[PDB]
C-alpha cells in the first residue's frame, strides 16, 4: 500500500488516470491576465477559494510570463535547489536489509533519467501552491519502473466539495474525479498555513504585480503622448466644410511642420499636452518590485541589497540568515514529498517484503555549508596539543571531504 | 461550428460561422428556523441544538 | 490523565472531536478585509474582545495574504525557528528508568513523519495569538500513535462566556463546546500580558496595515488621473443634442487627438488633472512598513538595518541583542507548548506506570550559538600552561563538537 494507506492495485497503473479523459489535452489557457482589473482579480481569487482553481492557475502562469522580475526571482530560487547535491541515506541505525534497500534505491534514482526536469516541475508548487506530476509505470520483466514524469496543468484540478484541502480531477462531474494512488507526485510546499487554494505565493504577489502593471501601461501612455502641444484652431461663421477639413489637416500636420499660414479671422492655440514627470510612475514600480523581492528571496539580499564586502565568514553572513533558511526550508519540503511520493513505491514494488512505513529510507538534499578550511586547520593543533580527542568523523563530514576506504 | 469541407472547382467559398450566445440569470434560495435561545442549552438528550 | 489534571478517557481517543461537527468543515471564509475602513476594523476588534473570534481570524488571514511586507517578516520569522536543531532531554538528575523514556520518546519524534508541518501550524499562533492542532489517533497493536496533525482555522473557535482565557469550539450552542483532553495541540504564545483575545501580534500590526493599504490606493488612483489635464467644453445658446454629443466627443478624445477644430463660439478649458508628487504617499508607506519591521523582527536589523560589517564578533553582535533574545523566545514557548501537549500523552499512554508530572522528559531546541574557535583555540593554551583545569565537558558542549564515544 501507499504511505497513507489506501489500498494499492497494480491493475490501473498500465494506463495513466488521465488516459480516458481525451478532453482535457485539447484546451487552451484563456489567459485571464489581459484586460485585468483590481474587482476582476479580487474575484478571481475569491472563487480560487470555493473550488475554482482554472481561473487561478491560468492567471498565475500569465503573470509568471508576462513580468520580468517576478520571473527572474522565481528562476533565481527554483535554480538554487536544483543546483543541490542529493543522497538516499537508510533510516535511523538501520540494518543491513535497511542499508541494502536504500543503496538499491540510490543506484535507481542515479540512473533514472529526468530526475532534474521532475525537480523543477515539483518546485512550481512553490509559486502555484500545488503541483501534479503524473507517472508512466512500466515493467522491465519482473521491476517496476517509472517510464517518463508528466507535468500536468494545475487548471487540470479542483477542489473536493466536502473537502477544501483533497484535489482531484476535472472530469466533468461536480465532485471531479479522486487521484489515483501511485499515479501522481503531489508537491505542496506551506508557506503560510491555510487551505491549498490560498496556500500559493502567487496569491501574495497578484496585487504588487498588478501595481506595476498599472504603473508601466500608464507611463508607456504618457510618453506617448509627450512631445509636441495639443493646438486647437478655431473658425470664423462662414467656413465651408471644404475649409473646414483644410483647417484640420493644417492642425494636425502643424506640429510636425515647423511653419503654416492661416488668415487673420482664424486662430490656432497650443495648449498643455502632458507636463509632469515619470517620478511618481516610476516611484511605484521601484515599491512593488521590492515588495516582491522581498517575498521571494527576503528583504536582506534582494529588495534591500546586501552590498558587497569579502571575507571568510562572508559566505555565512551573506547565507545563514535569509538564504540559508529558505534554501533549506524549499529542500527539506521537496525531500519529503520525493521520499513520499517516489520512494516508497519503488521500495514497495521493486522488492519484496512489506517494510513498515517507519522505516523506510528518505531522500536528503546535501545543505552543508562551506566551512572556512584556514581558519578551522589553525584551531585544530592548538585543541589536539591541549588534549581534547576530537573524532575525525566529525572533521571529515564538516569539511566535506570523505573518509578513507 | 464549421462548414463542411466542399469540392474544389474554381474558387474557395469564404464562409462564416454562426453563434448561440445563452443568457440565464441567478436566483437566491434561503431555509431558516427560529428557534428560542434557552431552549438550546434546557436539554439532556443531546436533540434540538443539532437542528 | 494530563498536565492539567483533567480525567483522560482513551474511548474518545477513536475519532476526532469536530467529526460530529461537519456543518464546519463546509463553511468559506468570509473575507472582511475587502472594503475595510478604520471604524469597520474598530468594530472587528471591539466584537473579537468580547468573543467573537470568526470575523478576527478571518481579517487576519486576509491581512497576512494581502500584505506582502508583513507575510516576508512573518515568513522569516516562522521560517528561523523551523530551522533549529532540537533534542529531548531527561530531567534534572534524571534515573536510568527516566533516560529510557526520553530516549524512546526522542527515537518516537525522530521517526514522526509531519514535525515540520505541526511546528509551521503551531507558530501560526504568533500572529494569530492561539494556534490548535487536532489529533488523530491510532493504534499500531498496544502502543498509540498520533496519525496526523490537523490545523483548523482559528474561525473555529469562540470564548467561554464565563471565562476569557478559556477556547471552545463553535458548536450552534452559546457556550460552544470545551476542548477534549489530548485532542488538541493548542500553542498561546504571549507577546503582551492579557487575555487571548487581545494576545495577537496581528492585532498591533492592523492599523499600520490600513494605513499603507489606504496609501498604495490613493497613489494608484492618483497615477491613474495622472496623464492628460481635465479639458470643459462650453457650447452657445442654440446649440442641438446632436452638436452636443459631437462636441462632447471631440473634448473626450483630444486628449488623445493631437489637434482639433471647433467654431470660434464655442470655447476649450484645459484645466489641472492632478499635481502634486508622491512624496506623501510614500512617506506613509515607509512609515508602516518600518513600524511593522520593528514589531515583528526589531529595529535594529530590520527596520534600522544593521548595515555590513564582518568579524569574528560579527556574529555575536548581529544576534544577541534582538534577534538571539526573539529567536530563544519563540523557541522556549514552543519547546514548552509541545512537551505540555505531545510528549505527554506519548509517555502516559505508550509506557507502563504513572510517572510524576514534573519529571516529565522535556523537549529542547538547540539555541547555540558558533563561538569563534581561533580566537578561543588561541586562549586555551596560555591558560592550560598557567595551570588553570578547564573540564573538556564545557568545551566540547561549548564549541559543538561531541565528546568522544
Amino acid at each position: 500500500v501507499d504511505v497513507y494507506g489506501n489500498p494499492i492495485r497494480t491493475q490501473q497503473l498500465r494506463e495513466p488516470q488521465t488516459s480516458r479523459l481525451a478532453g482535457l489535452a485539447k484546451e487552451f489557457a484563456q489567459h485571464p491576465a489581459k484586460g485585468l482589473t483590481p474587482a476582476k482579480l479580487a474575484r478571481i481569487l475569491v472563487e480560487a477559494e470555493q473550488g475554482n482553481l482554472q481561473a487561478q492557475a491560468e492567471l498565475f502562469m500569465d503573470m509568471e510570463e508576462r513580468d520580468a522580475h517576478l520571473f527572474a526571482e522565481m528562476s533565481k530560487r527554483k535554480r538554487a535547489i536544483l543546483g543541490l547535491d542529493w543522497a538516499v541515506e537508510p533510516p535511523r541505525n538501520a540494518s543491513a536489509a535497511e542499508k541494502a534497500d536504500a543503496d538499491y534505491l540510490h543506484e535507481l534514482l542515479l540512473d533514472l533519467e529526468g530526475l532534474e526536469d521532475l525537480l523543477l516541475d515539483a518546485l512550481d508548487g512553490i509559486g502555484h501552491g500545488y503541483s501534479c506530476i503524473e507517472l508512466e509505470w512500466a515493467l522491465q520483466g519482473r521491476e517496476w519502473m517509472p517510464l517518463a514524469f508528466h507535468h500536468r496543468p494545475q487548471s487540470w484540478f479542483q477542489l473536493n466539495p466536502e473537502d477544501q484541502n483533497e484535489l482531484r480531477l476535472r472530469d466533468n462531474s461536480p465532485a471531479g474525479e479522486a487521484l489515483q494512488p501511485f499515479g501522481w507526485i503531489i508537491h505542496r510546499p506551506r508557506a503560510r498555513s491555510g487551505y491549498v487554494a490560498r496556500s500559493g505565493l502567487f496569491r501574495v504577489l497578484a496585487w504588487p504585480y498588478l501595481f506595476r502593471h498599472y504603473a508601466t501601461s500608464d507611463l508607456a501612455e504618457m510618453l506617448e503622448i509627450y512631445g509636441l502641444p495639443i493646438r486647437l484652431g478655431k473658425y470664423p461663421p462662414g467656413t465651408a466644410d471644404e475649409e473646414k477639413a483644410t483647417l484640420l489637416r493644417a492642425v494636425t500636420g502643424l506640429g510636425h511642420a515647423a511653419a503654416g499660414i492661416i488668415p487673420e479671422t482664424m486662430a490656432i492655440d497650443f495648449q498643455q499636452a502632458a507636463q509632469g514627470s515619470s517620478d511618481p510612475f516610476l516611484a511605484m514600480m521601484r515599491q512593488s518590485e521590492d515588495a516582491i523581492s522581498k517575498a521571494v528571496l527576503g528583504g536582506t539580499l534582494t529588495s534591500t541589497t546586501s552590498q558587497s564586502g569579502g571575507g571568510a565568514f562572508a559566505l555565512g553572513q551573506v547565507h545563514n540568515e535569509v538564504r540559508h533558511d529558505l534554501l533549506a526550508s524549499d529542500a527539506r519540503q521537496l525531500a519529503a514529498t520525493l521520499s513520499r511520493d517516489l520512494l516508497w513505491p519503488l521500495l514497495v514494488l521493486n522488492r519484496p517484503g512489506s517494510p513498515d512505513v517507519r522505516r523506510a529510507p528518505r531522500l536528503v538534499f546535501d545543505l552543508r555549508e562551506q566551512a572556512d578550511i584556514t581558519s578551522m586547520a589553525q584551531s585544530i593543533p592548538a585543541l589536539v596539543n591541549v588534549g581534547l580527542e576530537i573524532p575525525s568523523a566529525w572533521v571529515y563530514d564538516k569539511l566535506g571531504i570523505p573518509q578513507p576506504a | 461550428q464549421f462548414p463542411k469541407l466542399r469540392e474544389w472547382i474554381g474558387q474557395r467559398v469564404i464562409k462564416d460561422m454562426a453563434a448561440q450566445g445563452y443568457q440565464i440569470t441567478n436566483k437566491l434560495f434561503e431555509s431558516t428556523v427560529g428557534v428560542k435561545r434557552t431552549d438550546i442549552e434546557d436539554d439532556n438528550l443531546g436533540v434540538y441544538g443539532p437542528l
